[PDB]
RNA sequence: CUGUUGCUUAUAGACGAUGGCAUCAGAAAUCGGUGUUGUAAGCCUCUCGGGUAUUGAAUG
RNA sequence: AGGAUUGAAAGGGAAUAAGAUUAAUAGUUCUUAAUCAAGAGAAAUGGUAACAUAUCAUGAACUUUAAAAUGGAGUGUGAAAAUCUACGGAAGAGUUCUCUUUUCUUCUUAACAAAAGUAAAUUCCACUGAAAUGAAUCAAUCAGAGAAGUGGAAUUUAUUGGCUUUGUAAGAAAUUCAAUGAAUUGUGGUAUUUUUGCAGUCUUCAUAAAAAUUAAAGGGAAUCUUUUGCUCGUACUAAUAACCGCAACAGGUCUCCAAGAAGCAAAAUCUUUAGUUAAAUAGAAUAACGCAGGUAAGGGAAGUCGGCAACAUAGCUCUGUAAGUUAGCAAGAAAGAGUAGCUCUGGUGAUCGAAUCAGAACUUUAAAGGUUAGGGG
């Protein structure tokens, strides 16, 4: 697992082709933003509900997305 | 031993297999003699030596 | 306190043998396996451990980058810098004596 | 610091007055059992609070000195005091 | 008549034996006498207190 | 090109962890997350320097170097874990007519990577040039073939980079509550022990493996995605019942982990987690003679081949300690005094804390002695 560590850099994976799924975990503080690729598990820490909002927003519609929450799946 | 070579693991299991007794059809042959197996052995009896 | 045993088949405290009990999720604690402490690199005439490479073992200087493994100088990773500035000083002083001692004198 | 018992359901038992004294001439502010000048008590109708500014006490302080009641008039074994994870406590059979 | 049995029986005893009683029998606590230790627990004083006491001790 | 085979389930060695799961297997299954190997899709910069740059930035034959790969003792010290403890609590449990803001339990987190913040030790580099010699350690040891100072580089510290922190990752797990759903999961310590490194010191008429295999150098010849990962072992005991002694034999048989009290102590003794109350049958009675453990008036080796056996001395502190001697010892010689409980005071540090030492009142059954624990000449 490898972290991103600002908004730029997350919009390109989801950009790029190579993912796989996304999912996507409130805590109580922020919120992180799991993509699934195809050799690690890149997250992404959004403490900013607006920019959580646009993230969610730039998923392509075709991938998979899991919305967790205080209970798992 | 947990350790041990493929064929002695397959001649330990034939020492398995031959600790067994005559079945019950077998002892309601006609003219049958054999009602128990002489050859059987049990680990805290008889160590097989192998 | 939280005893632990050996997860593989050694049972006696051999070199290869090492490990580590760390705590894990629940207050149980688990067995690693760490690795031998390495030596690194020598120059080969003074016999002190060169700067700039790392300690590990031999297999694992492939997995480094191209640059972690040497020293950007002439004879880099095999000479220290002290003992390549003999070899630069010797090779242009001796050849320098050679010209005027002999070879039209 | 503001704690309450809730007894919605064991009125019957515990009347919600003497508890109210109880833990007026008991808590130990500074180790004397009665000089609860501070600690705020009142009625609250069903409820009884503390709400207590000055004085230091605790959650854990409540629920001992709750034990020391049920043991005192030997209803311990019917009633059992649950913190409501609200700050405060309630009693159950 | 004697033996068994009961009193987890004693003046007896390895087991037998021996001795005693067997319904006015026996057993039991309790109380009193008699001893041992040393002054209980709650609040120097309560306090010559408290505790034990046949188990192979003596009354009722 | 240089010498063949075999020889280690404790030597060397490419790469996997956490949680869950089974009546029984699990670094092997399942979930999630990783790693390794083998495949497929005229040749760079920076820094004075030590040296540094998500592959970068070519590098053949040949040669060289380093690694794998090296005793022991003792001292100091970095980090982790366990134990103990300070602050602040959350949840549950125990005691409670006598008190106890009380006693107890949980408050966790992997492999592999990241790089907010920040260490200890060592070795090098630049400036300058030390005598009125300085620098420093528990000890040492070091310096014009260059000290100290200032500023830097590198490496080691149980994976990346040692520690906190972060991704994994709370969604797991732990402790509770309700009837699957909800709550929590701070911060510290100039304390002890174990583990793991490090640094110098000492010691040898002892100097304490090799190869597979890996990297670098000198030389200058030539011009991110994806696939696969074969064979065999894997159950159980490992011993007061699974092994070797004819046996469920008080014998023997190599290792790993390791809580509290008390103490110099991993001693004896008691307890916690775990295991067990069965381990060649018992009941009544309470003879002799036994086996094991004790005691004893007065005397004190008169017993006996012989102080055999038993008794006796015993920890710590202070005073003191002879002849002899290979001058090192004898020596814990011998001999003497002290030691408890409670209430205080003082000494030993850092910018609150350590158990240790000394002294003073008062009280008592006058104190190492429950256990452990030299008889001496």
């Amino acid at each position: 697992p490898k972290q991103v560590q600002e908004f730029k850099q997350i919009l390109k994976l989801l950009k790029s082709g190579s993912i796989r799924a996304v999912r996507v975990k409130t805590n109580g503080e922020n919120t992180k933003f799991k993509v699934r690729c195809a050799k690690y598990l890149y997250t992404y820490i959004c403490a900013d509900k607006a920019k959580a909002e646009e993230l969610k927003k730039a998923i392509p519609k075709d991938i998979h997305v899991v919305e967790i929450a205080k209970k798992a799946p | 031993t947990g350790h041990k070579g493929f064929s002695y693991k397959l001649k330990l299991g034939k020492k398995i297999h031959q600790n067994r007794g005559v079945p019950q059809w077998f002892r309601m042959k006609t003219g049958n003699t054999i009602n128990y197996n002489f050859k059987r052995r049990h680990w805290n009896r008889r160590k097989m030596g192998m | 306190a939280v005893r632990v045993t050996y997860v593989r088949k050694h049972s006696y405290n051999t070199k290869s043998n090492g490990i580590r009990i760390v705590k894990t999720a629940g207050g149980n604690m688990t067995v690693q396996h760490r690795q031998k402490i390495s030596n690194g690199v020598r120059c080969g005439d003074c016999g002190c451990v060169l700067a700039g490479i790392r300690h590990i073992r031999p297999h694992q200087y492939g997995w480094l980058g191209k640059s972690k493994r040497t020293v950007t100088r002439a004879y880099g990773g095999v000479k220290c810098h002290k003992c390549v500035q003999k070899k630069i000083l010797r090779a242009f002083l001796i050849n320098e004596h050679n010209l005027i001692k002999l070879a039209a004198a | 610091f503001s704690c309450t018992i809730d007894l919605t359901n064991c009125t019957d038992f515990i009347e919600p007055k003497k508890l109210v004294t109880f833990f007026r001439q008991t808590i130990k502010v500074q180790g004397r059992a009665g000089n609860t000048k501070g600690i705020e008590v009142k009625v609250a109708d069903k409820k009884v609070t503390i709400t207590t500014s000055s004085a230091k006490l605790c959650k854990r302080y409540m629920k001992y000195l709750m034990k020391k009641y049920l043991k005192k008039n030997n209803l311990r074994e019917w009633l059992r005091v649950i913190s409501d994870k609200k700050d405060g406590f309630e009693l159950k059979f």
